[PDB]
Order: structure tokens, then C-alpha cells, then sequence
């Protein structure tokens, strides 16, 4: 996360770290959606133009974290996985178009001060909070600049930027299942996702009911805080079917 | 960079 | 979950994270 700031204790209780284990580190940011399921970016998994494809026993979740790189000792919980779930029209080969995977784990996790779910939107608080304009709030231990890494959680509340200004703003081709987020350059405040932050959550706290949803998954973008850039994000509620559908199959 | 985790994870 | 997107160190005990407002501010 660029210029962003330290997350307080128990901010992002659904933030979850995925770790590759040989070698031992971060892989990308993921969000906990129930005791057995996380949900994170396609590309973080299955990545084909720089030879990336995970499988289960490739990697462990960690949850519950705040420290980047400390072993948590009685506040982390560290989970295997059961099977992973990619949509079947990601589309790695363009644009990461339907940027989402799911997770789930072997065993429930314990929920604590620390840990524990975020909601997914309905289609009436989507509605409602995508708007241009409205904020929410990003988080992950993903690189500090573009060209370095933080102690602990960083965090980053940014607007949601009008489609045609997200289109405009770049040469790869947007689709419905994505939007875009952050400041324009004339705004003066900046911040931005980076590599290492992928897969994390975009969440919106509801002034309706005052919960947090998670309306995005950091998808991609061309740098880190680039003036007239924005950061890209997968569009939760429009791929939610495909979430339940799963969910359901085979939860 | 990475503290090691308990071993019981890695198993 | 019924329980979904409720924080047990901030909203669970009524208190507030110190940027939150920023994003109701913007729910305009
Ligand atoms: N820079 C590429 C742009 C791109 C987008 C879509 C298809 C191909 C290339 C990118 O973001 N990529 C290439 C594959 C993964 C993703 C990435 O690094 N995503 C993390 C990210 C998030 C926000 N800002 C910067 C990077
Ligand atoms: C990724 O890995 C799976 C299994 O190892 C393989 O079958 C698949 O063809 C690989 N490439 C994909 C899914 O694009
Ligand atoms: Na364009
Ligand atoms: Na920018």
C-alpha cells in the first residue's frame, strides 16, 4: 500500500496474509467470508505469463495477522487448504477480467478479537455504495513504492472514480466486472494499491446498517500511485453468483 | 525477513 | 454469517477506528 498508513489492532479482522511456504513468503492478500472460506485474486493463484499456478499444498493462510513478517504467537491462525476454486472465465490471458478465486480451508478457524468475516454485498448495497465519489478502504503488506515494505497492516481509504475517467485512464480494456479506485491528481490526497496487495479487500462500512462489506478484491493496476492512475478492482457483487454457486456445491 | 513458523503447519 | 462485518474491537464495543469517518463523509 502506498501512502497509506498503519492499520489500528482489529481494523481488518478479515484481512488474511497467503503465504507460499518453500520459499516462506508473501504471496498476496486474501479476506476471510466465513469459518472455511477466503476469497482472493484469480491472478494470485494462476498466472500463466510469469509461470505462476498454485496448488493446495503449495501454500498456507494466515489470519488474524497484523505484523507482516513476525510469527503472531496466540493471536494469528495459520490454516491449510482444502481445494482452491477459480472462476472458470477468469481471463488471464487479457485483462484479468473476473479477477476472483475462493479458498476453503481444511479445518474452521476460530473466530477472535482479531478474526473474523466480512460481509459480501447484496444487490441493494451495491447499489447503493458504488457510487463515484463514495470511499472505501484498502489494506494489505504489499510494497510501500512502486520502486519498501512495511513492519505491519497498511490501510488506505480512496474514492471510487467515475467509469469513463477509469476507462480514459488507461489503454487495457475495462469490463462491468470491474471499477477503479483513487485520487485524481488535481485532488491533491494520493494512495494506491501495490504488487503484494493483490487479492486483498476493498470495503465499505454501510451507513445503512453500519457493517462492513467487502465490494472489491485489488485486482491490478499500472504502478503504484501514479498520477492520472488508478488502481483496478474485481467487482464483488457482480461475480457473487458464481461465489454461491460454489459456496453451495461445495461447501 | 520472514520469522519461521511452528513446524506443525509445514507437515 | 448474522454476525458479518462487525468488528469485535470497534463496533462490537461501539468504538471507532480512526478513519471511518472519512468514508461516511463521502456516503453522501
Ligand atoms: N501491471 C499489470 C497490468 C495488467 C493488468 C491486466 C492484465 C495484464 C497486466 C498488473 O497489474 N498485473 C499483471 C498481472 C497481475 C497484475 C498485478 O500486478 N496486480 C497487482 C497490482 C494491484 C494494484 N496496482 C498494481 C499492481
Ligand atoms: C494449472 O495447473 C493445473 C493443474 O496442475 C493444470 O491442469 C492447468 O492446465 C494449469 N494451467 C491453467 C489452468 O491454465
Ligand atoms: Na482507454
Ligand atoms: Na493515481
Amino acid at each position: 500500500i502506498v501512502e497509506g498508513s498503519d492499520a489500528e489492532i482489529g481494523m481488518s479482522p478479515w484481512q488474511v496474509m497467503l503465504f507460499r511456504k518453500s520459499p516462506q513468503e508473501l504471496l498476496c492478500g486474501a479476506s476471510l467470508i466465513s469459518d472455511r472460506w477466503v476469497l482472493t485474486a484469480a491472478h494470485c493463484l494462476l498466472y500463466p505469463p510469469w509461470d505462476k499456478n498454485f496448488t493446495e499444498n503449495d501454500l498456507l493462510v494466515r489470519i488474524g495477522k497484523h505484523s507482516r513478517t513476525r510469527y503472531e504467537r496466540n493471536i494469528e491462525k495459520i490454516s491449510m487448504l482444502e481445494k482452491i476454486y477459480i472462476h472458470p472465465r477468469y481471463n488471464w490471458r487479457e485483462n484479468l477480467d473476473r479477477d476472483i478465486a475462493l479458498m476453503k480451508l481444511k479445518k474452521p478457524v476460530a473466530f477472535s478479537d482479531y478474526i473474523h468475516p466480512v460481509c459480501l454485498p447484496d444487490r441493494e448495497t451495491a447499489a447503493s455504495l458504488l457510487q463515484a465519489g463514495y470511499k472505501g478502504r484498502v489494506t494489505g503488506w504489499g510494497n510501500l513504492k512502486e520502486t519498501g515494505q512495511p513492519s505491519v497492516l497498511q490501510v488506505v481509504n480512496l474514492p471510487i472514480v467515475e467509469r469513463p475517467v477509469c476507462k480514459d485512464s488507461t489503454r487495457i480494456r475495462i469490463t462491468d466486472n470491474m471499477f477503479c479506485a483513487g485520487y485524481k491528481p488535481d485532488e491533491g490526497k494520493r494512495g494506491d494499491a501495490c504488487e503484494g496487495d493483490s487479492g486483498g479487500p476493498f470495503v465499505m462500512k454501510s451507513p445503512f446498517n453500519n457493517r462492513w462489506y467487502q465490494m472489491g478484491i485489488v485486482s491490478w493496476g499500472e504502478g503504484c500511485d501514479r498520477d492520472g492512475k488508478y488502481g483496478f478492482y474485481t467487482h464483488v457483487f457482480r461475480l457473487k453468483k458464481w461465489i454461491q454457486k460454489v459456496i453451495d456445491q461445495f461447501g | 525477513d520472514f520469522e519461521e513458523i511452528p513446524e506443525e503447519y509445514l507437515q | 454469517e448474522a454476525d458479518c462485518g462487525l468488528r469485535p474491537l470497534f463496533e462490537k464495543k461501539s468504538l471507532e477506528d480512526k478513519t471511518e469517518r472519512e468514508l461516511l463523509e463521502s456516503y453522501i
